[PDB]
């Protein structure tokens, strides 16, 4: 079983292991830690109105349904 | 591309050749046929010298009547058959005119 | 005695021309597909952009690789560029305005093919990752498989006339386009030559080792690629379209020189490579090759034997 | 003189594909040998087999060859008979053929038309020795269901 | 049943069921209408 | 030598053979005409001639030195 | 021949053109497809020269070589129902 | 006609943009000119909703 | 309107390129023999331009 | 039936040519016989003609060097 | 002279071939290829002899035994294959 | 996965009516019909207009209610 | 000076920055939103590839890098080593707020304040995310430095 890495369209920032065997995933795993920021610690030592923005940044795509 | 020599001697030219051998084949043909028969008995070019002369001397002499008959005409005739180097199917048009006002037969 | 190398230069250079303005025209034409347009900026219409970006490539600092450094890895582009030009070498531009006579040349260009995939595979392994090398026999594999396809339909268009050398085939083509009646067959010969050179919906080999080097080299091989293309693109329009024939044989076409017909053809033969480029979105390995080995082949060599019967019944074979 | 060039070029290839280790430089050389003795054929008259030669040789066998090295690449586990047959006086000396250089003679009749070695080779193999022709299809079916029942688990 | 299985082939497996038709086009044109030319050609 | 030439034609070295088959397979008496054999090997081969044509050069070769 | 000169000279030609242009910034699946193409290229091979002489034989030839193709063809046939080539 | 065409007009040929203004100008209509010089014009009708407002910077 | 022009235009000048390529060849090779390629020389052919050129030699020499 | 024009052209002048070149070799040939009695005088005469080929049948020279018409 | 350079060019090839088969002996690829070019040099002396006398049967034997030395350098190859399985 | 083998059975029973529907299929998807089909829209699009602003001259637009340098 | 020589020398730089100028290859690093509105730059409406610009993905053979996003401590060693392997004439943009002087979570653990600790950030660019029209006018920006760039010059007085 191969051991290939996937770390690439602009589809994100993502990093796929994979457990390989010849042309089949055998075992996919992703490590996601790749874009934090604490969000939640910001919005705590923020507020209400001030922490809005925060859920405007979340899933960043619908940028609406957040708020 | 000349096709006179400077004189009256046709020099063959195999261009100028092919050009009347559209023309040749019934002036020359049973006497030519003869030379192909030695040929066929013995491949032998001792043997089989005179029928070729007579057909060399044959086909000069059509080049003689020939040439002067159609001069013009034929003078482009040849100027449209070295050029192309040897393609028939080129200017046809040529071809066309060497048969009207040059011996058709 | 000097004038061959001079008829090899004039066959060499614009051909290099041309295929920049091809890299330049496919970027064009794909963006209005699009609704956008291309490269506008640089040129007067775009037109000094390939001539920028080979600037640019020139004067970028090189990066010499560290993989059998010398006479393996500073060879294979050229090879590769090598066999496309030398294929490049028996095309029929006009009556006459040929290179070579080659008295055989379909086996000369099918040989040259299989010489092209020599090219990629020793390209591909000359380098020190094993990734690209896995690649580089995907492409081989696939590249073979189509040239077969390929092999199989160059029998029929060669049934359907009986000497090799191109000058004859498009004759036979004066008399009726053989794109007229084997229509199908033009379709199946255009598919392989996409598969061949990789480029419309077969791409996944391209598109994994871009998802996972010299500058000049990385240029060189583009340049290969695109050069296979326009040549594929030619002899395609050399054996199945007329090939420098006027249509419908009225005498204003016969105007025309004729060199401008095949380039009309070429040209609208290219716009659809480019064309079917952004319609469609890319297969992947298994289902190329089962296409491959199992749609291509079987269509061809039946084709093979219908015009072969429908040919041999009749007084129709010269 | 280029006769010289392409037997010089084969022999010493030929030499390095039996000597020369990393299996991988004995296959190219392979191909250099089989590149060099097409070209010869070219040069002897044969256009045909010349083309033959780099289809099926070099572009078909010889990538099986170098598929096949290179999924395995980290598995490393005459001048006297030259003589005796220039010696006999039955060869030509070279001076002879100089002025009997302008004494062939041209038929000018069997070459009113001109088979291509291809068309008469086509004429010959299937109207007539067709069997010899029906059973090389035999050995390629032996080939290929050899290969699926040998390696195909 | 042959007819239904035969359909069901065909909807599965297109284009060996048309490979195989043009194949069998091509294998019927001679073999049963070269002689019947010929007799045409010889009677006129 | 069977007849295909290599261009289509009668081979070069055709009719020597049929001769020499005719009267091997006509008149069976013992080798009476092998002496055609020499006739079509030396078309296949044409020793004789180039060893004739050696010598008239061998010949001409030795009369320089005088 | 004399047409080989020329295609030699370009040979020679592209490969200074190709140089200039380069010093001027100073398992089993790929086994079975090879041995596949290897059978049918051959195949090609022998139909060249069938396809150029359909007119000095009559239907002798194009039964002798639609026999040959059809034993190819099973052959053909046992692979693809083997799977061989099922990638 | 050197003097505008060396002006304003030959820089088109290796400009680009230049060009495309040109030609939205011969559809062009004019609405203002501005003290840095520069000419805003607006091509109002059936062109488009995004394009027909734009600016030659003199 | 005429837009579509913009990219036909690059692709066009690809056609000039051919054209240019072959007639370049075409016009050399015609003044490096007096006369257009021939396509198709069987050794008839051959043959024949060796006898015509050495017979108009001797015909200008004489 | 272009190329039957064609064939058909080349065929009926074909004997000029056939002839033209038969002398042709009839000249050199005596040449080349004349040059080898001049050098075999002395020697042990042996037929200056010498068809070494027997049985009649002409059969050209053919030197060596094969395939001689084509390059 | 060219029938000599051709023929011993041809003989040559064969006795590297043979001397590679008999030399080498572990080495199956090397082994195989000589097989290749034993086969090879009995082609281009078929070829050879095809066109000094005229005759045409080398030709087509030439082609056959092409087929011939495919088909078994594929299943020996093949064999080999199998063999570095383990 | 023996229901895939009785699934499989009848969609084919069902599309296979009658001879026109497998016929029309058939050439359906040996003709290319949807790949034409395709590639006519894309080429329509082709000869239609185009949006490509043209930025450093006529640049995009905007609302009062902008955010930006303060 | 050989003032004809010193116009050659101009004339010289002048071509070479044209060429640098109008070839441009980015490489996108699309880490948050930015990325999106750089899409929409890449997009039909306000075309780059106009420009003579193609988002070459390999950085073997790519002249900028657009930093559009919001750099993470687990980020920084893969974006500079992505940096390191590019060839020698480069440029850095900073699109977003984030990618240059930290922004929102500026203050916060787990973030890079500002990609301008990483890598030598050429020109920024501002927005919350940048409108395209002002990533395109960055861009333009940047040719614009790049356009005063007499380098054959320096070569002939060092
Ligand atoms: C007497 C003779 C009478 C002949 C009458 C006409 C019969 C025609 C039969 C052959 C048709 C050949 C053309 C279609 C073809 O090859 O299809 C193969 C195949 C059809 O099979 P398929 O693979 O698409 O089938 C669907 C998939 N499976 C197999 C799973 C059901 O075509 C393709 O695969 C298309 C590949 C993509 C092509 C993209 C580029 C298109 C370029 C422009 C095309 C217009
Ligand atoms: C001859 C080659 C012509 C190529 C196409 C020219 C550009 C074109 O057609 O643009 C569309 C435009 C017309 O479209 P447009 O750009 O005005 O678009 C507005 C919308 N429609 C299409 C409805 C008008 O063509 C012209 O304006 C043609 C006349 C001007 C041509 C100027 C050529 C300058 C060359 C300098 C080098
Ligand atoms: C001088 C103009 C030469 C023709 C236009 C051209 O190719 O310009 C390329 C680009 C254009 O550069 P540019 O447009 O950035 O600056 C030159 C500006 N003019 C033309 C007004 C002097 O480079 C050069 O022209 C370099 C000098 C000539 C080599
Ligand atoms: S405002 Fe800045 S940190 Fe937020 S998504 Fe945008 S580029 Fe990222």
């Amino acid at each position: 079983n191969f051991t290939s890495n996937f770390g690439p369209a602009a589809h994100g920032v993502l990093r796929s292991v994979l457990e390989m065997n010849g042309e089949v995933v055998e075992r996919a795993e992703p490590h996601i830690g790749l874009l934090h920021r604490g969000t939640e610690k910001l919005i705590e030592y923020k507020t209400y109105l001030q922490a809005l923005p925060y859920f405007d940044r979340l899933d960043y795509v619908s940028t609406m349904a957040q708020e | 591309a000349s096709a006179v020599d400077a004189s009256g001697n046709p020099i063959p030219s195999s261009s100028v050749l092919m050009a009347s051998s559209k023309h040749i084949g019934i002036r020359c043909h049973s006497e030519n046929l003869d030379f192909l028969k030695c040929k066929k008995k013995d491949p032998n070019p001792e043997k089989c010298l005179d029928k070729g002369r007579d057909v060399t001397r044959c086909v000069l002499g059509l080049l003689k009547d020939l040439h002067q008959k159609c001069t013009k005409e034929m003078d482009d005739y040849v100027g449209c058959m070295y050029y192309h180097t040897n393609e028939f199917d080129l200017c046809r048009k040529e071809q066309q005119a060497f048969e009207k006002k040059c011996s058709l037969e | 005695y000097i004038a061959v190398p001079a008829e090899i230069l004039g066959i060499i250079l614009p051909l290099l021309l041309g295929v920049a303005f091809l890299v330049l025209a496919e970027r064009k034409v794909m963006a209005f597909v699009q609704r956008r347009k291309g490269p506008d900026v640089v040129g007067s219409f775009g037109l000094l952009q390939p001539l920028a970006d080979g600037l640019k490539l020139i004067l970028k600092e090189p990066i010499s690789p560290s993989s059998a450094n010398f006479s393996l890895f500073r060879m294979a582009p050229v090879a590769t560029f090598m066999l496309s030009l030398v294929a490049w070498a028996v095309v029929p531009f006009d009556y006459g305005m040929v290179l070579s006579d080659s008295n055989i040349g379909l086996l000369y260009l099918f040989a040259i093919s299989s010489l092209g995939v020599y090219g990629i595979i020793t390209a591909g392994w000359s380098s020190n990752s094993k990734y690209a090398f896995l690649g580089a026999l995907r492409s081989a594999a696939q590249m073979v498989s189509y040239e077969v396809s390929i092999g199989l339909i160059l029998i029929t268009v060669l049934i359907c006339v009986g000497s090799c050398n191109l000058s004859e085939i498009v004759m036979a083509q004066k008399q009726i386009w053989f794109g007229i009646p084997l229509f199908p067959v033009l379709v199946m010969f255009f598919i392989s030559c996409l598969a061949e050179t990789n480029r419309a919906p077969f791409d996944l080999p391209e598109a994994e080792a871009e998802s996972v080097y010299s500058s000049m080299g990385s240029a060189l091989f583009f340049l290969g690629e695109y050069a296979n293309m326009i040549l594929m693109s030619g002899l395609c329009t050399s054996l199945s379209l007329g090939g420098w024939l006027p249509i419908l044989d009225l005498p204003i076409f016969k105007r025309i020189p004729g060199s401008i017909w095949f380039s009309i053809k070429v040209i609208l033969f290219l716009f659809l490579y480019i064309w079917v480029r952004a319609a469609f979105p890319r297969y992947r390995y298994d289902q190329l090759m089962g296409l491959g080995w199992k749609v291509f082949l079987p269509l061809s060599l039946a084709w093979v034997v219908a015009v072969s019967g429908v040919s041999v019944t009749f007084p129709w074979l010269p | 003189m280029i006769l010289s060039v392409l037997s010089s070029l084969a022999l010493v290839s030929g030499l390095m594909v039996v000597r020369a280790k990393n299996p991988v430089h004995s296959v190219l050389f392979f191909i250099l040998v089989f590149c060099d003795t097409s070209g010869l054929l070219l040069l002897l008259g044969l256009d045909f087999s010349a083309m033959i030669f780099l289809v099926v040789y070099i572009g078909a066998i010889a990538v099986l060859f170098l598929f096949v090295v290179m999924m395995f690449h980290i598995q490393i586990a005459l001048w006297w008979e030259m003589f005796f047959i220039l010696d006999n006086e039955t060869i030509p000396l070279l001076p002879t053929q100089i002025n009997t250089t302008s004494l062939i003679y041209t038929v000018y009749a069997g070459k009113v038309r001109s088979w291509t070695n291809l068309e008469t080779l086509g004429n010959l193999l299937y109207t007539y020795y067709f069997v010899w022709f029906l059973v090389p299809s035999l050995i390629l079916l032996v080939a290929m269901i050899g290969a699926i029942v040998l390696t195909m688990h | 049943a042959v007819m239904e299985k035969l359909k069901m082939f065909v909807v599965q497996e297109p284009v060996v069921a048309a490979s195989c038709l043009i194949a069998g086009f091509g294998l019927f044109l001679p073999a049963v209408v070269r002689p019947i030319l010929d007799s045409y050609q010889a009677t006129k | 030598a069977s007849g295909w030439g290599i261009t289509g034609n009668k081979g070069r070295c055709y009719d020597f053979w049929m001769d020499f088959s005719e009267c091997m397979s006509r008149c069976r008496e013992p080798k009476d005409c092998g002496l055609l054999r020499e006739d079509y090997l030396e078309c296949l081969h044409h020793s004789k001639e180039f060893q004739r044509r050696n010598r008239i050069y061998k010949e001409e070769q030795r009369k320089i030195r005088a | 021949m004399s047409e080989f000169a020329p295609i030699c000279i370009y040979l020679v030609i592209s490969l200074l053109v190709s140089l200039i242009l380069l010093g001027l910034p100073f398992d089993i699946r790929f086994y079975l497809v090879s041995i596949l193409f290897i059978i049918f290229d051959p195949e090609v091979t022998f139909s060249f020269p069938w396809a150029v002489s359909l007119n000095k034989i009559d239907p002798f030839g194009s039964w002798s070589m639609m026999a040959f193709l059809l034993i190819l063809t099973i052959g053909s046939l046992y692979e693809w129902k083997r799977g061989a080539l099922d990638w | 006609l050197r003097e505008l065409k060396d002006e304003g007009y030959l820089r088109c040929l290796p400009d680009g943009n230049l060009l495309q203004t040109k030609i939205h100008n011969i559809g062009a209509t004019l609405v203002g000119v501005d003290k840095f010089g520069n000419k805003y014009y607006e091509k109002l009708g059936d062109t488009q909703y995004g394009r027909h407002r734009w600016v030659e910077y003199a | 309107n005429l837009r579509w022009m913009e990219a036909v235009l690059p692709l066009g000048i690809i056609a000039g390129m051919l054209c240019v390529m072959g007639n370049a060849q075409y016009y050399i090779h015609k003044a490096a023999h007096g006369r257009p390629k021939h396509i198709g020389n069987d050794l008839w052919d051959v043959a024949m331009e060796r006898r015509d050129k050495k017979l108009h030699e001797q015909a200008a020499s004489s | 039936a272009l190329k039957e024009e064609k064939y058909a052209a080349r065929r009926s002048i074909l004997p000029v040519l056939q002839a033209e070149e038969d002398e042709r070799f009839v000249r050199e040939w005596h040449k080349y016989l004349a040059y080898e009695a001049e050098v075999m005088k002395d020697v042990p005469g042996w037929k200056v003609g010498e068809s070494v080929y027997n049985s009649g049948r002409w059969v050209p020279p053919a030197s060596g060097e094969l395939r001689p018409d084509i390059w | 002279m060219d029938p000599i350079k051709y023929f011993t060019f041809s003989m040559i090839i064969f006795i590297l071939g043979i001397r590679g088969i008999l030399l080498n002996r572990r080495n199956i690829l090397i082994m195989l290829m000589s097989i290749e070019l034993m086969l090879l040099a009995v082609n281009s002396n078929f070829l050879v002899f095809s066109v000094s006398l005229d005759d045409m049967m080398g030709q087509s034997f030439a082609l056959l035994v092409l087929t011939v030395a495919a088909a078994e350098s594929a299943i020996g190859l093949a064999i080999f294959v199998i063999t570095f399985r383990v | 996965t023996k229901l895939e083998d009785e699934q499989r059975e009848q969609l084919a029973k069902e599309i296979s009516k009658d001879w026109s529907s497998v016929f029309e299929r058939s050439i359906n998807t040996l003709f290319l019909t949807e790949m034409v089909r395709g590639l006519m829209l894309t080429l329509k699009y082709f000869f239609e207009t185009k949006v490509t602003i043209n930025y450093p001259f006529e640049k995009g637009p905007l609302s009062p209610r902008f955010r930006g340098e303060h | 000076v050989s003032k004809a020589a010193e116009f050659v020398i101009s004339k010289v730089d002048d071509l070479m920055n044209w060429a640098r100028r109008g070839s441009i290859w980015p490489m996108t690093f699309g880490l948050a939103c930015c990325a999106v509105e750089m899409m929409h730059t890449g997009a039909a409406r306000y075309d780059l590839d106009r420009f003579g610009i193609i988002f070459r993905p390999s950085p073997r053979q790519s002249d900028c890098m657009i930093v559009a996003g919001t750099l993470t401590n687990k980020m920084a060693p893969a974006l500079r080593k992505v940096y390191d392997q590019m060839p020698e004439p480069r440029w850095v943009i900073s699109m977003g707020s984030c990618a240059n002087g930290g922004g929102y979570y500026h203050y916060s653990y787990s973030v890079v304040r500002g990609c301008d600790r990483i890598v030598p950030v050429d020109i920024y660019v501002p927005g919350c995310p940048p409108t395209a029209e002002a990533l395109l006018y960055g861009l333009l920006q940047l040719q614009k430095k790049i356009n005063r760039r007499k380098d054959f010059l320096h070569w002939w007085t060092k």
